[PDB]
């Protein structure tokens, strides 16, 4: 029977239509429909025959499967492989998703549903204008489907069509009188969507079509948010637009050209300086009845310049392509906020082209205060965190000293960002708690490359105290990955990985210096992983005890030197010393362990099960249950 | 490789 | 043709009939996929349901080929 | 390997048009995109596959080209 399912699935999966059409004959039609009710999950993906043939293309085969056999279109199924694999779809939305016109066709004239919403509640309408075939739109509106169904986040089929290039299909859908001002809760008012890709015929369509302009979530015009992108043609159509309202046209100039002074894709310094010269041209234009740039302070970060509100201090910096890149920054910073989302990433780009141009301090400044402002919005902040781990060890790997105040920062926020890593970790429980938990151990193993950073410079006794009480922050709040590895777990053992960047030159693990640190700055030493070792158990696991064996002879006697409990036992009966693996190893232990107490002398009356429920103290409980 | 390629797309 | 085995070709035999056929419906020697088809009904256990199913799998003009050689 | 790769190249050639032609566009350009990229002539597929496949497919596979 599920053999046979499989067997049908693959036919309609395939295209073949005798094959299963044998499979079925001489059959009931209960047996048939459960061969056509394979729903079960291939490929980690629900999907169906029905389903299938229709993601397939063979209008033959759903042509047979409505009229000869009995299949429902109410069935489960991807409707976006590649990202989304969301389920709940209908054989139509399958087919408008994938494109296949007549399988469209053929299911409409069956009498498919065309109204139907998943769990994302998305139209087969929304999944036609993303694959831009007019013709399926076309039919979709003449069986008169909908309009205004949106996803969850409010997301209109005209946004997703105009996220997209597909002008004839979003004219088609505005000649069906849909209103452009469908606001979606993230603020995307239909043209804000079409502003990114730079369509210049979808935002010229809109214009048209009375789009009427409005701000976003964000508070930014679509205007706006066309010359943050980059985007100069829809700039223009944007502001040949309704109301010119000379202050936005002047502050879109000066986003326009601060956006392309620091983008990646778009770099032309010649282009930002006349864009920029344009602004002040307009701002100093009449006269009389001037406009002024506000006197914000000048930014640390950026050096200390003051914008230029004046034409004359703007060509003084014609040639200066640093100050170009700051004042585009800076100007940036000034039209767009500090609030918004947009504002990080340049300063992360021009920050490491200083980096790769081996200007240390300037781009340790620029990404200090791009972090700031990511922690200041509280955004997902650990790739930065990274970014700071691989300058800060190519920095060591050239040598160049590194500023206690600047580690000292990164290392508090990094603390911060781990804070409520963990605080979003237990509040989404299980909807996205994967790649929170990988986020949250990657932070954990750029803190230790933070400390191994900090290990390796010389700092002052203040510097060194702050990095202290970072740490102990840290500690005291006692972090634990997946594997259920404490920090100084993390720290003893030798699989932790380490970046393919600069990190690899100096973070190698286990490290002698981190250990010790963290070890005197108040870590659990006695700690506990999920597995039941503890860190005497993964140290002296290493498979490379004489390669660094002064390394090991630190970490042994730091232990030995703080608690660590040296015949720990753990939950599978395994004192470390039994785990040694390593003759080095355990020589060291045995110079180090010491004649104890019911330990020792409670091995054999653990080995031998003595019942100590509530016979022993209760301290004395967990004593026996290590040892 | 380098930072800035290294930089990611972010888009 | 399988001498019409009474319950072995008539579903495992049968399907390679087919298939020999259907490959060269995909080739477009259909007068050979027509030879492999109409041996396959021959030896099919149930085939005169399969006059409707069979009339529409198939280009229009191996709608009739297929039905004149259909006795042979 | 390498030079079996060149045999392995007209594998997906060869098994990798049915998945297109079954209709698995998707699936047979991800097939095809292990492909692609090792043979001696890229620039002489390039120029049939704007029309060997259809006009949705190639360019779907362009976006798979540099992946």
């Amino acid at each position: 029977m599920e053999g046979l399912a499989g067997y049908v699935y693959k036919a309609a999966s395939e295209g073949k239509v005798l094959t299963l059409a044998a499979l079925l004959l001489n059959r009931s039609e209960s047996d048939i429909r459960y061969l056509l009710g394979y729903v079960s999950q291939q490929g980690g993906q629900r999907s169906t025959p029905l389903i299938i043939a229709a993601r397939n293309g063979h209008a033959k085969v759903v042509r047979l499967l409505l009229e000869h056999y009995r299949v429902q279109t109410q069935q489960t199924g991807t409707v976006r492989f590649d990202g989304y694999v969301i389920d709940g779809a209908t054989a139509l939305w399958c087919a408008a998703g994938a494109g296949h016109f007549e399988v469209v066709k053929l299911l409409v004239s069956h009498g498919a549903n065309v109204n139907h919403t998943t769990v994302t509640n998305s139209t087969p309408l929304r999944a036609a204008c993303f694959d831009g075939r007019l013709d399926i739109v076309k039919y979709l509106v003449e069986n008169n489907a909908n309009i205004s169904i949106a996803n969850k986040y409010d997301n209109t089929c005209l946004m997703i069509a105009a996220y997209k290039g597909h002008t004839d299909v979003v004219r088609y859908l505005l000649e069906q009188r849909a209103d452009p001002n469908a606001k979606a809760h993230c603020g995307a008012t239909a043209l804000h969507f079409a502003a990114e890709a730079g369509h210049i015929d979808i935002v010229k369509e809109l214009i048209k079509w009375r789009a009427a302009i409005v701000v976003n979530g964000h508070g930014m015009t679509p205007l706006k948010v066309a010359a943050e992108s980059c985007k100069a043609d829809v700039v223009e159509l944007l502001l040949s637009h309704a109301d010119c309202d000379r202050r936005s046209r002047i502050e879109a100039l000066e986003l326009l050209g601060a956006s392309f002074a620091n983008d990646r894709e778009n770099y032309d310094i010649i282009k930002t300086y006349h864009y920029l010269y344009l602004a002040m041209l307009e701002r100093f234009q009449d006269g009389d009845n001037i406009l002024e740039k506000e006197v914000l302070p000048p930014i640390h970060a950026y050096g200390n310049r003051t914008e230029c509100r004046n034409p004359q201090e703007l060509e003084s910096i014609r040639q200066d392509r640093d100050a170009l890149h700051m004042e585009g920054l800076i100007v940036r910073e000034r039209i767009l906020g500090a609030d918004n989302i947009d504002v990080s990433h340049p300063i992360i780009y021009r920050g490491a082209v200083y980096a790769d141009n081996m200007e240390f301090e300037q781009c340790i400044k620029l990404w200090l205060h791009a972090l700031h402002l990511r922690q200041k919005g509280n955004r997902n902040t650990h790739k930065d965190l990274l970014r700071f781990a691989q300058v800060f060890s190519q920095m060591i790997h050239l040598n160049e000293t590194v500023k206690a105040p600047d580690i000292e920062c990164v290392l508090r926020c990094s603390v911060l960002e781990i804070e409520q890593s963990m605080n979003r970790v237990k509040n989404i429980s299980d909807a996205d708690v994967h790649n929170a938990m990988d986020n949250y151990e990657c932070n954990l193993y750029t803190f230790l490359y933070l400390v191994c950073i900090s290990t390796k410079t010389q700092c002052s006794e203040e510097d060194q105290c702050k990095i202290n009480k970072q740490i102990y922050n840290l500690i005291h709040l006692d972090p634990r990955t997946r594997e259920g590895f404490t920090l100084l777990h993390l720290a003893v053992n030798s699989n932790t990985p380490v970046d393919d960047f600069h990190t690899n030159d100096v973070c190698s693990f286990p490290n002698a210096l981190v250990t010790k640190l963290l070890l005197d700055c108040g870590a659990e030493v006695n700690a506990v992983d999920n597995e039941g070792n503890s860190a005497l158990h993964i140290i002296v696991q290493y498979n490379r005890p004489i390669s660094d064996f002064l390394t090991l002879h630190s970490i042994i006697i730091s232990l030995v030197e703080a608690g660590a409990h040296t015949d720990m036992t753990n939950k599978q009966n395994k004192t470390p010393l039994d785990k040694s693996t390593t003759g080095v190893s355990e020589i060291l232990l045995k110079t180090q362990m010491k004649m104890s107490l019911k330990c020792l002398a409670a091995r054999a009356v653990r080995a031998n099960d003595i019942n100590y429920q509530d016979q022993i103290p209760r301290t004395l409980e967990e004593f026996v249950g290590f040892h | 490789a380098k930072e800035r390629a290294g930089l990611s797309k972010l888009p | 043709l399988p001498d019409l085995k009474d319950a072995e070709a008539v579903q495992k035999f049968f399907l390679e009939e087919i298939q020999l056929g259907e490959e060269l419906l995909a080739q477009g020697e259909y007068e050979k996929g027509v030879d492999h088809l109409t041996n396959a009904i021959a030896v099919c256990g149930q085939p005169q349901q399969l006059l409707q199913v069979l009339q529409q799998t198939l280009p229009p003009p191996v709608f009739q080929m297929l039905l004149t050689k259909l006795p042979t």
